[PDB]
């Protein structure tokens, strides 16, 4: 083109100087600490609820003679500078002034807490504090106020325990939120954004509900510990139609034996209950489903499948087609 | 690398981290280290749902019936957003809308034609690398990294965007 | 630390030819060009005045 | 391993036979409609052996194996041993006769018998 | 020297490894599904086997069966490769110097130092393999088997195979040094060193208390018993008299797995300290799983010409079980007005005379096997016969006549049985599909191998070629009145 060999040649070099100016030899350990702190405990202290207290455990009498139930809020997290009372004095805290002293650096939180009984500004802890960060003391200052105690050849990303300087090495880990294929068996995860919502959808042999005879590739899901068929879920909301149920498998392949593991699957779904009779018979099932396990969710189940299955995509049409 | 084949390196990380640099003995293999140009991703605060709309994409129909006709899904980090009409002009005008410092810088947006998807990341944990671009090379100490990548003529390419681009290794010379 | 004052293997004395050397780097002469002028043939005695940190001036201010 | 929907039903009908009236009717679950088959033909199957799912190079099975070698014969223009040996046909012949290809590199002959 | 002379080095080494290349393409060739091009006859399709050159290095990474005699004829063709470093270069060279000598490496580690580095093959490897001609070019998705597989396909499992035409001294490629972390892998880790030496610890004491006596024999320390009546040595001097002759002993085969060379071979060999070790480990039944024979061809054979390659096709079309799944191409369960749910098999002409079988002859060793074998179905009872036809008379498939039919009367009674499709479709269908036709029904597999120097010797030539069939009750007593 119209620009020349050395100017392309020698633009690498002021390219790379400038990336290693801005973002230096540190970016990940600083720029996912500083999000940390300003987004991460605001909703760790937030996504908890409340707390219950009731010891009333023979009859309950409330509203008798005024039974005290204990709740809780929090909200308003702030975190303190790192600082530590000498003599009734409050002075800096230096990672250089930790390290000789044998002493933690670290600094307090606080939140709002709030309790009502009839019918603040509280301490929870403190975290250890990486150097040279937001809210260190080693920040936005100037050359000849960072002569005093820190070195020229260090730089942050280290925490200051009181035994020794610890860092933090990069757990690596599997993706979240993908559709996870398996081998042996040919199970598809599903990751949680919650708490526990994983969905397995199962192709395995079917050893249960079969008469000894009768034992092939069946579609099974693992939702909530439960072992519903699959085709029973796709009955139990949206289509509502057996014949309008392949267009949302439909994947226009050679039909060899998938198509038999199909008839199977839907010929187990049919022996237990009926599918398609009516709208309130297939919810039955899982309704019945749900309430059968040693730890129960909540019994609403037609909004069960809303904050518990899928959490994502509202319509509860338009779940089936994912 | 917290546990096969993890002691082999993989095409994959052409860039990320050192296929070089191991410490040999018990722990060959699994602990590597990243290389110069590496940086991590962050969770971006904006939502980019509602942008997406404006650019050559329609919401999916909620009704059961009607299916996609030939249309490509979009897979918003992980999640269904709707159906887009071609997966040719809507993956370029997203990519030509990042570099105008309008969406944030730290996407993955990956096409492909196999898996029938457009796949977007906004999630935080991956890693990335800056790569300069061909198209907006002819706008020629005064190179500062945000000039750099507002104007568009460099870009953070991610770990699934390195897969439909070919790269060329000389910067002046292939 | 400072600049050694005899070389390592031949032995010239080369500690006093430390301020003239940077003096002469103040101006546009290359750094093969200014050893030339100190009068050093051999690259033994070159790679001491070419090749050394000054780590004494990032070592006075504290 | 063939499948048909329900006209105004939408279910996945069975392959039943009737007893006294020889002929095959598809039937649905629900409606319980009858239907004559125009096909005459419940299953197809491209049917292979399939023993080995994703196991072509993580087990030391083979499905194709390699030809033998022996060195008790001497080729023609190589002056070599160490030839390959099997049994095909050539433009229609009543049984197999033996062949040999020479392995020895920079060679290629190939002799009948 | 000076100048043209690293020129026409350059240029030979570039067609040395574009030679070694071809060689290796002509050895894919000796597959049993290429037989009909290796004979004396005109083809049509012989220019897709000579154009295409990506896709015979595409099946070289899967599928290790073949990659065997890909490697071996690559390491035999290059050493007229390896011997350019004699008519290039002075004999005062201080590397052919310490290399004739045999002081410290061989030729082996110049010409990678000068010309090439050669080719780079591993134990296993997952889901990537080095293409040929690795460039910057090189680096698309669909015609590369690093990203994706093929477009047409189960190919999870790789083993790579690639050659590097960049030597140690013009400069390594960023993808041919990323070619040699992958294949260098192998012999940076440290967590082998255990094996020989938990070997030697219990291989130490079954031989440590075996000495010298007085008596001109060795003893054992425990029960004064006798292992051997002579010590076998070679020297007519008897000198070795009190000594512990074991202690010596296990030392020697110590000094043998210590400095053994792993370096393995990738999926044939294991390795040659696992050799040893499963020498070693004699009483150590592990399981039954896999026992393989020999069979020695010494017989009256000959004194006939070609008797031995005659011979040992005999054996091997008697003694390979062939499954009725390789034969069938169309199952066809077709409604009939006995049961009305009768099954075909469409069998091809071609598949079934490469094979050296006929129509008139597949039935009967299907009734032969079905008689034994009439009590592991599900309705055992009367009226089961198969029946051979030329035409079957459907609409299922109208491609020609050239295909020959047998229906399968299935089992049938008149009384209260069963005929549903759930059991016609799950035990009686894979029960046809996996009972042998030709063979036994207990070998795997035979072959056909030639060994110089082999084990129990003739005793009164020439080297003799024996088969080597492989089992899956006895092992001898079982395999001799078949
Ligand atoms: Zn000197
Ligand atoms: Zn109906
Ligand atoms: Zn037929």
């Amino acid at each position: 083109s119209e620009l020349g060999e050395g100017f392309l040649q020698s633009f690498c070099k002021k390219a790379a100087t400038s990336f290693f100016d801005k973002y230096g030899l540190i970016s990940h350990q600083l720029n996912s600490y500083n999000y940390f702190i300003e987004h991460g405990l605001q909703n760790v202290f937030q996504s908890f609820g409340e707390m219950l207290v009731e010891p009333s455990f023979d009859v309950v009498k409330k509203k008798d003679n005024d039974w005290r139930y204990a709740t809780v809020k929090f909200g308003e997290v702030t975190v303190e500078k790192p600082t530590f009372f000498s003599d009734d004095k409050e002075l800096e805290f230096l990672p250089w002034h930790a390290r000789l002293q044998n002493m933690t650096y670290s600094a307090r939180i606080k939140v709002n807490v709030q309790v009502e009984v009839f019918k603040q500004d509280i301490l929870i802890g403190s975290i250890p504090v990486m150097v040279k960060s937001i809210l260190c003391k080693t920040s936005e200052k100037g050359k000849e106020n960072c002569k005093k105690g820190d070195c020229a050849f260090d730089q942050g990303g280290y925490f200051v325990i009181k035994g020794a300087e610890k860092v933090f090495i990069a757990q690596e880990q599997m993706c979240t939120k993908r559709l996870w294929i398996s081998n042996s068996p040919w199970t598809v995860s599903f990751r949680s954004e919650n708490k526990r919502n994983r969905f397995i959808v199962r192709l395995s042999e079917n050893e249960k509900a079969e008469d000894y005879k009768r034992r092939e590739k069946v579609l099974t899901v693992y939702f909530l510990s439960t072992e519903i068929p699959v085709w029973l879920l796709f009955f139990a909301l949206g289509v509502s139609s057996d014949k309008e149920a392949m267009d949302l498998i439909a994947f226009d392949g050679d039909d060899a034996s998938i198509t038999n593991s199909l008839i199977a699957s839907i010929h187990v779904a049919d022996a237990v209950c009926e599918a398609f009779r009516c709208g309130n018979n297939a919810l039955t099932y899982v309704e019945q489903q749900i309430k059968s396990t040693k730890f129960p969710p909540a019994e609403s189940v037609d909004e069960c499948l809303h904050l518990y299955l899928f959490p994502g995509l509202q319509s509860l049409k338009k779940k089936a087609r994912f | 690398q917290q546990v096969g084949d993890a002691r082999y390196p993989h095409p994959s990380h052409w860039g990320r981290v050192c296929f070089l640099s191991t410490p040999d003995g018990e722990n060959c293999g699994l602990v590597k280290n990243m290389s110069l140009l590496g940086l991590v991703s962050t969770q971006s605060l904006e939502s980019v749902v509602e942008k997406l709309f404006a650019c050559g994409m329609e919401e999916l129909m909620d009704d059961t019936c009607t299916p996609l006709f030939g249309k490509h899904k979009v897979l918003l980090n992980g999640d269904w957003v709707g159906l887009c009409a071609d997966s040719e002009s809507f993956v370029a005008e997203l990519k030509s809308r990042r570099r105008q410092s309008e969406l944030p810088r730290e996407m993955e947006i990956k096409r492909d034609k196999d898996d029938n998807e457009v796949r977007i990341f906004t999630d935080a944990g991956r890693l990335l690398r800056p790569l300069l671009v061909v198209e907006n090379l002819q706008k020629l100490s005064q190179y500062p990294f945000d000039h750099l990548l507002d104007h568009g003529i460099l870009e953070l390419i991610g770990i699934e965007e390195e897969e439909d681009c070919n790269t060329a290794w000389g910067i002046k010379q292939l | 630390m400072i600049i050694p004052v005899r070389c390592f293997t031949c032995g010239k004395v080369i500690g006093n030819k430390w301020d003239q050397y940077l003096d002469l780097l103040q101006l546009d002469y290359t750094e093969g060009d200014a050893l030339d002028a100190l009068q050093l043939v051999r690259y033994c005695c070159r790679r001491m005045l070419m090749t050394h940190v000054d780590l004494i001036e990032k070592l006075l201010n504290y | 391993s063939t499948m048909k929907f329900c006209r105004e039903c939408n279910n996945i009908l069975y392959p039943k036979e009737d007893k006294e009236q020889k002929i095959l009717l598809y039937a649905c679950r629900n409606c319980d409609h009858q239907e004559v088959a125009d096909n005459s033909c419940v299953y197809r199957n491209e049917v292979h052996h399939s023993v080995s799912e994703r196991t072509q190079i993580l087990t030391d099975v083979a499905s194709d194996p390699t030809l033998p070698r022996t060195k008790a014969v001497r080729c023609s223009k190589c002056q070599h041993r160490e030839a390959v040996f099997f049994q095909a046909t050539a433009r229609g012949e009543e049984g197999m006769t033996l062949f040999f290809v020479c392995c020895n590199p920079n060679c290629g002959h190939r002799w009948r018998e | 020297s000076d100048l043209q002379s690293r020129k026409n080095l350059t240029e030979e080494i570039s067609y040395g490894l574009r030679e070694a290349e071809q060689v290796c393409n002509k050895q894919q060739l000796m597959v049993e599904s290429w037989r009909d091009f290796l004979a004396v006859n005109g083809e049509d399709k012989e220019e897709d086997s000579v154009s295409d050159l990506a896709r015979f290095c595409y099946e070289r990474q899967k599928s290790a069966t073949l990659s065997e005699l890909a490697v071996s004829a690559f390491k035999d063709a290059y050493r007229d490769v390896q011997a350019l470093a004699y008519r290039y270069g002075d004999q005062s060279n201080s590397f052919l110097i310490m290399s004739k000598a045999g002081s410290k490496g061989n030729i082996g580690k110049l010409v990678q130092h000068s010309m090439c580095i050669g080719l780079q093959n591993s134990a296993v490897s997952l889901s990537f393999g080095f293409p040929r001609e690795l460039t910057c070019a090189a680096w698309n998705d669909p015609n590369s088997p690093l990203r994706g597989a093929k477009g047409k396909t189960t190919t999870e499992s790789y083993v790579p195979y690639g050659v590097i035409e960049n030597s140690f001294l013009t400069g390594l490629n960023p993808l041919e040094s990323f070619v040699h972390s992958v294949t260098s892998r192998d012999s940076s880790f440290s967590g082998n060193a255990d094996l020989p030496g938990t070997l030697s610890r219990r291989l130490m004491f079954f031989m440590r208390d075996i000495y010298a006596a007085y008596d001109g024999t060795v003893r054992n320390s425990f029960g004064n018993q006798l292992v051997q009546f002579t010590y076998e040595t070679d020297g007519p001097v008897e000198d070795i008299t009190g000594e512990a002759l074991g202690s010596l002993s296990a030392c020697a085969l110590s000094e043998a797995a210590y400095s053994a060379l792993d370096q393995p071979i990738s999926l044939l060999e294991t390795s040659p300290l696992l050799n040893l070790k499963n020498v070693l480990e004699c009483g150590s039944k592990k399981g039954q799983r896999e026992q393989t024979m020999s069979l020695y061809l010494s017989e009256y054979l000959s004194k006939k010409k070609h008797g031995f390659e005659y011979g040992s096709l005999e054996i091997k079309n008697h003694l390979e079980k062939l499954s009725f799944s390789e034969i069938v191409s169309t199952s066809m369960i077709i409604f009939s007005p006995l049961s009305p749910w009768v099954c075909h098999f469409h069998i091809s002409e071609k598949v079934l005379k490469r094979k050296q079988l006929s129509a008139e002859s597949v039935v009967s060793s299907l009734n032969e096997q079905y008689k034994s074998r009439n009590r592991e179905l599900k309705l055992d009872i009367v009226d089961l016969d198969i029946q051979n036809t030329n035409h079957c008379s459907s609409d299922d498939q109208a491609m020609k006549d050239d295909n020959v039919c047998i229906t399968v009367t299935v089992v049938e009674a008149s009384k209260h049985s069963v005929l549903e499709l759930d059991a016609i479709r799950l035990v009686l269908i894979p029960f046809l599909l996996d009972s042998p036709v030709k063979g036994d029904q207990g070998i795997k597999k035979v072959n056909i191998l030639w060994t110089d120097r082999p084990k129990a010797p003739k005793r009164n030539l020439k080297v003799t070629m024996y088969g080597d069939r492989g089992k899956r009750t006895a092992l001898l007593e079982t395999c001799l009145p078949i």
